[PDB]
């Protein structure tokens, strides 16, 4: 939104422009990394999807990628960054560059794996907004991360659903041209709240949880083979925190109509209300499956994963706000209740029961 | 929430605010104003109700003497609102030149339009209900003396905060703040045991909160001062003093009643008044000048070696006067009178520093210098005196302060502020009629009768040759908002190149009007020596082509609103604002304008009933100095609103081409910026490209803010409209 | 599908000529031309009618006429209508029935509309 013609006019020509290097990738290398064709080896040397979600340096990587991807366009008039749609601010229908049928370059992608073009199913106050502004709530950064990456596979379940060949499953994701712009604005959310943080004193270009795993580097980013000298630079976890060398600009980091010292004054008016959560223990599984809540409807989220991605299990709950359910049933926190969950996968079946434990149910005030 | 000058309220808001104030008042509670006059001053509930030595709640003779008072004029102001009031506590400028007390609470009564009944005016008096005798508050004696004799150079009150808003530190302001605020209570308190002479009753007189919202707005002043000033704001001086929980305020819920001020009686997050408080003031302006205008006066002040008188203020039980006399041979001088205000459950204070006091005019008046030898004499008195003996304050002492600054030069020398012409100074008022009169001196092309030809037909639409001639001022009439914009800034300029310091005024009237202002219906003016007339803002003016003057003859109205709603123009310019895209605002926006085009335009084809001969009158500068203001309102709506303001995307052909008389560069017209900015586009963004601020931007009362609200209101009813396909004919034509 | 095209259109960045119509007592044909360079380019036309014996009447606002595709062809970015650094024109080339004849502008100049994308 507010762009001005030709600003538009001139990237879908550089997209078209990578669509074949082919060389450096020339989009499928820049591809492959989220996607399917396989990253990288254990020692046995056994296929890994090099795909470094669902673990704390999860922006990093990302964030990266698309820089990865955004130097792709590199004087091919990438003239101006990737842009990002607010996905936060509710929404009617899709945004145009991605949907008009004809002579478009953000309709779709190819994959020479697969010899097909990508499908895309989309499914059913803005719900990604309260889902958000919990994320910015937080102050830990590990505490942030874990509703930060859920919100964000919420859209990769919504935006592709059922087609393997889509945003909905790991394996084919990184290659539909939305992706990244959906990104932008995940990394965009993510700038946000180290300003917040800055705001705050707290750490921001750095994180004290935990210690063990950012300094671990970062393939394909790490790999010799990534012709790009940059992001080896900062394939490292601890580096890239500070996206000012990058060298990028968001055009304002605010949550919408919000002064960044706006938005806390935000949090901070809702905080008051004391607030009832529940929070969830979620660990890998193969597949990609969406979660439906009940105790009146609680739900939702959604969890992204493939087949031969590296396993992985979050070190806190995630959480969700169930209060106004209990105002539907007029409970206090004080009657006790039942949650009763549901979780199906992106594929037509199944909701295969948990899998996941138990979920605990925790009081905030106030 | 709004704070405006008493004089700037409409009998609407006048009426509005005091019903509030009688329901308020009228019931007592210990949510109602009796329990709240009370925060201040003797039931001395401070440090606790419980038990044996208790004192005055109110913080004086201290740092935080400001942020107290800010709590509790805040309490005042919610408990208005509660009860019905639109407005916040309003204001008045004693710095402004005054005989008498304002009609708001000088009245003893007033007349409700609604009933006809006559009722008492809550604002005169104030029952004191702690006691039982009664009534008993009476501001009715006034001190010596309200215009003279008390420093000046001048007004009293204005040079002592003038010197106030100087200082850099905030305990070096508070100092000077607070001890010239002083004045003003002991001054109309007098003799009077109550209401405002002693610190024990002030706070029952109801105009102590008209007084203090003033005292808090200066601090907003002195506070908006630092931040151009680019240094700290807040009470550094007395970093401990801020944390201690503000007395009457902090106190639990049978006490203290109000969320607001308890969650604030840490005074620390106070100052951000306008985020944590939720108000504001109509203008920031101090005297007739602008917070940058501001500034300059200080430098001008801080240039020259200053000599001064020091008094180290501390706690005497009672609120006394002191006189200053300088004695430096045989009789003495009277250089000026300061005031201490106290009671004798007072809480115990005592100054840090010193208070200055100017005394360098004494010297020179004196026939003595600086450093000649000479003592001060004070004669302490009583406001009850009863007079004091001398030893009861510690002595005075001189103090010599030599120039300073090289702050400059100064991004503001293409700055200006445009005020009222119904708000001005007769200095500033002569002025402005001195300098007219060498810009209509010029006949030709860098003077004004230039710049009234540009609605002239002189041919430059088209050129070098155009066959046929028309008139070439912009209309049409997308593009006429932009083209005055410049007629309006070119009438300045000229202006400001003759001998003057301020921007082109303007006048309301989207509010009701008796008469033209003072500045132009007259004929002759006296100057400070007296004079004949110049005038130069008569309609007299001489066009070279026609050989005439621009004779402007009233019409018969204008004066038809009731009670009820506003003045027609008003509505007007509200059905103007109400439009989303540019053009659709532009037809209402200038339709409006047309009006005291035809209005001050009477039979005389001569005045500015016709747009040919329109600009000759000197009131089409301030009609459009207006006009351009309201275009101005618009603007920040459009930025509230959230949509185009400093550009548009309607009627671009015209809005893409440059006008034709300002972009015939060099010869034809000296503005640097309306040959640089010609283009429509170019002449969107008034505050960068220009460089000068209105003095508000409030409409009818209404700040921007508040006219959205009933610009909203208003669209929520199921209305009919009446609409009209305007050609232009070139009659001046009225149509009903 | 019908409101499903429109509601895609919407969804581009239009340009469109404004243009306020009246009866003139008689019929013609308004020819669009926007010049660029002083190079011309017929952009499109209008049809007005009427006669002799017409009943007066004058638009309540104007029609508009998009010249979103034919700008593309010029290669002017719809930025460039705001750039008074680069020049274009609007023209109109207004030829009466019987022909020519052609008639001296009696029809109010065509404005500019951008209507940015939703
Ligand atoms: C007016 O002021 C005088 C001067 O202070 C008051 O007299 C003092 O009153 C206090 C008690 O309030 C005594 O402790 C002092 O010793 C008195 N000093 C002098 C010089 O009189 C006097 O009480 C006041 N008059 C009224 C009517 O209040
Ligand atoms: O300050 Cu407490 O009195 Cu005016
Ligand atoms: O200016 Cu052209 O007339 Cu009000």
């Amino acid at each position: 939104n507010s762009l001005t013609p030709s600003e538009i006019e001139n990237l879908r020509n550089a997209l078209a422009a990578v669509q074949a290097d082919k060389t450096d990738a020339g989009y499928q290398k820049i591809a492959s990394f989220h996607g399917m064709p396989l990253s990288c080896q254990y020692p046995d040397g056994t296929a890994f999807a090099c795909c470094q979600h669902g673990m704390v340096t999860f922006p990093h990587w990302h964030r990266l990628y698309m820089k990865q991807m955004e130097d792709a366009l590199k004087a091919k008039g990438a003239k101006i960054g990737i842009p990002y749609w607010d996905w936060t601010t509710a929404f009617h229908s899709l945004p145009i560059l991605v949907t008009e049928p004809k002579n478009n370059p953000f309709h779709h992608g190819y994959i020479d794996v697969a010899d097909t073009k990508t499908t895309r199913d989309p499914r059913p106050q803005s719900f990604f907004y309260r889902q958000i502004a919990f994320a910015l709530e937080q102050r830990d950064f590990c505490d942030f991360e874990i509703q930060f990456e859920m919100g964000h596979n919420a859209i990769h379940s919504w935006v592709g659903g059922p087609s393997p060949y889509g945003m909905s499953t790991l394996h084919y994701t990184s290659y539909d041209p939305l992706f990244y712009v959906h990104h932008s604005n995940t990394d965009r959310i993510w700038a946000i709240w180290q300003a917040l943080q800055k705001y705050r004193g707290l750490p921001y270009n750095s994180a004290n949880c935990e210690i063990n795993k950012l300094k671990k580097p970062m393939m394909p980013f790490s790999s010799e083979d990534n012709p790009n000298e940059v992001t080896k630079a900062h394939s490292t976890g601890y580096k890239s925190f500070d996206y000012q060398q990058l060298n990028y600009e968001y055009d304002n980091l605010n949550f919408h109509g919000m002064t960044i010292p706006q938005l806390e004054v935000h949090l901070k008016k809702i905080q008051e209300k004391d607030r009832v959560f529940a929070g969830f223990l979620l660990r890998a599984i193969g597949q990609s499956a969406d979660v439906n809540f009940d105790v009146t409807f609680g739900g939702t989220f959604c969890v992204l994963g493939g087949d031969y991605e590296m396993p992985w299990a979050f070190d806190r709950l995630f959480l969700y706000d169930i209060s106004k359910s209990l105002v539907h049933l007029r409970l206090d926190a004080h009657d006790d209740f039942d949650i009763k969950v549901t979780i199906m996968g992106i594929d037509g079946k199944s909701l295969p029961p948990n899998l996941l434990p138990s979920p605990t149910i925790l009081f905030k005030p106030g | 929430r709004f704070r405006k000058d008493i004089s700037s309220l409409t009998t609407e808001e006048e009426y509005e605010l005091r019903v509030a104030m009688e329901r308020f008042m009228s019931d007592k509670s210990i949510n109602g104003y009796q329990a709240l006059a009370e925060f201040h001053g003797l039931p001395a509930k401070c440090p606790r109700p419980d038990a044996l030595n208790r004192v005055a709640c109110c913080i004086h003779g201290m740092a935080t003497f400001p942020h107290w008072h800010r709590l509790v004029v805040m309490q005042f102001e919610n408990a208005l609102f509660t009860r019905g009031s639109p407005i916040g506590v309003p204001y008045w400028d004693w710095t402004k030149p005054f005989t008498a007390l304002p009609s708001l609470l000088a009245d003893e009564t007033y007349v409700d339009p609604y009933t006809k009944e006559t009722k008492p005016n809550p604002f005169f008096k104030a029952p004191i209900e702690f006691l039982k005798a009664g009534v008993h508050t009476s501001r009715q004696i006034d001190e010596r003396l309200f215009k003279q004799p008390s420093k000046g150079d001048h007004g009293f009150l204005y040079d002592g905060l003038s010197l106030a808003f100087e200082q850099d530190d905030f305990c070096d302001f508070e100092v000077q703040f607070e001890v010239t605020h002083n004045s003003i209570h002991a001054w109309t308190g007098g003799s009077e045991p109550y209401s405002m002479s002693s610190l024990h009753y002030t706070s029952f007189d109801p105009m102590f909160w008209l007084h203090h919202s003033q005292v808090d707005r200066l601090w907003a002043i002195w506070q908006a001062l630092q931040i151009q000033r680019g240094k700290p704001y807040k009470t550094y001086c007395a970093n401990s003093e801020v944390y201690r929980p503000m007395k009457p305020f902090a106190f639990k819920s049978p006490l203290n009643n109000d969320e607001k001020t308890r969650e604030h009686s840490v005074p620390t997050d106070v100052y951000d008044y306008q985020a944590e408080l939720a108000y504001t003031y109509d203008t920031l302006f101090f005297g007739g000048l602008s917070i940058r205008e501001l500034q300059r006066y200080v430098e001008e002040a801080k240039s020259k070696d200053r000599v001064f008188a020091g008094f180290l203020l501390m706690g005497i039980q009672t609120s006394a006067n002191v006189d200053l006399f300088v004695v430096a041979g045989g009789n003495e001088f009277f250089v000026g009178s300061i005031a201490v205000l106290g009671g004798s459950k007072e809480m115990t204070w005592r100054f840090d520093r010193v208070y200055k006091h100017e005394i360098t005019d004494a010297l020179g008046a004196l026939g003595v210098d600086m450093f000649a030898e000479y003592t001060l004499r004070v004669d302490i008195k009583d406001v009850n005196g009863t007079a004091l003996p001398p030893t009861a304050i510690p002595p005075p002492i001189v103090i010599f302060v030599p120039g300073i600054a090289d702050a400059n030069v100064k991004f503001d020398e293409q700055h200006r502020s445009r005020k009222n012409v119904d708000s001005m100074t007769v200095s500033e008022m002569n002025a402005l009629r001195t300098a007219m009169a060498a810009f209509a001196a010029d006949k030709e092309v860098t003077g004004y009768q230039q710049v009234a030809a540009f609605h002239g037909s002189t041919q430059w639409c088209p050129s070098p040759d155009a066959a046929q001639k028309y008139a070439c001022c912009h209309h049409g009439m997308a593009t006429f908002p932009h083209w005055h914009r410049l007629i309006a800034l070119n009438f300045e300029n000229g202006l400001r190149r003759n001998g003057w310091s301020g921007g082109l005024p303007y006048w309301d009237w989207t509010r009701p009007i008796d008469a033209l202002p003072a500045l132009v219906l007259e004929a002759e003016y006296t100057d400070a020596n007296g004079e004949a007339k110049p005038n130069p803002f008569f309609s007299g003016a001489i066009d070279s082509i026609g050989a005439s003057t621009s004779r402007a003859p009233t019409e018969a109205l204008y004066e038809k609103p009731d009670f009820g709603k506003y003045t027609h123009l008003a509505n007007e310019i509200i059905s103007a604002l109400e439009q989303e895209d540019f053009c659709d605002f532009e037809v209402q926006y200038e339709i409006a304008h047309n009006h005291i085009h035809a209005l001050v335009g009477g039979t005389e084809a001569v005045s500015m009933a016709s747009l040919e001969y329109s600009a000759f009158d000197p009131i089409f500068m301030l009609h459009h100095s207006n006009v351009d203001r309201i275009w101005a309102t618009w603007q920040a709506l459009q930025k509230f609103r959230g949509k185009a303001y400093n550009s548009a995307n309607c009627a671009i052909e015209i809005l893409r081409k440059p006008m034709s008389p300002f972009s015939l560069a060099s010869d034809i017209n000296p503005d640097a910026m309306t040959r640089e900015y010609s283009v429509p586009f170019d002449v969107f963004n008034y505050k960068k490209n220009f460089h000068y601020e209105y003095d508000t931007l409030e409409l009818n009362g209404l700040s921007i803010a508040q006219l959205s609200r009933e610009i909203n209101r208003r669209k929520a009813k199921n209305r009919v409209a009446v609409t009209f396909m305007l050609e232009g004919l070139k009659k001046s034509l009225l149509v009903e | 599908q019908l409101e499903a095209l429109i509601q895609k259109q919407k969804k581009a960045d239009r340009v469109f000529a404004g243009f306020l119509l009246h009866g003139i007592k008689i019929s013609a044909d308004v020819h669009l031309k926007i010049c660029i360079e002083a190079d011309c380019q017929e952009a499109g036309v209008i049809f007005v009618l009427g006669g002799e014996t017409e009943m007066p009447w004058h638009f309540d606002r104007n029609y508009k006429m998009d010249i979103t595709d034919v700008l593309k062809k010029r290669n002017i970015p719809p930025e460039a209508l705001f750039e008074h650094d680069s020049k274009i024109r609007l023209e109109v080339e207004i030829k009466s029935v019987d022909g020519a004849v052609l008639d001296p502008n009696s029809l109010p100049k065509p404005s500019l509309i951008y209507a940015p994308a939703k």
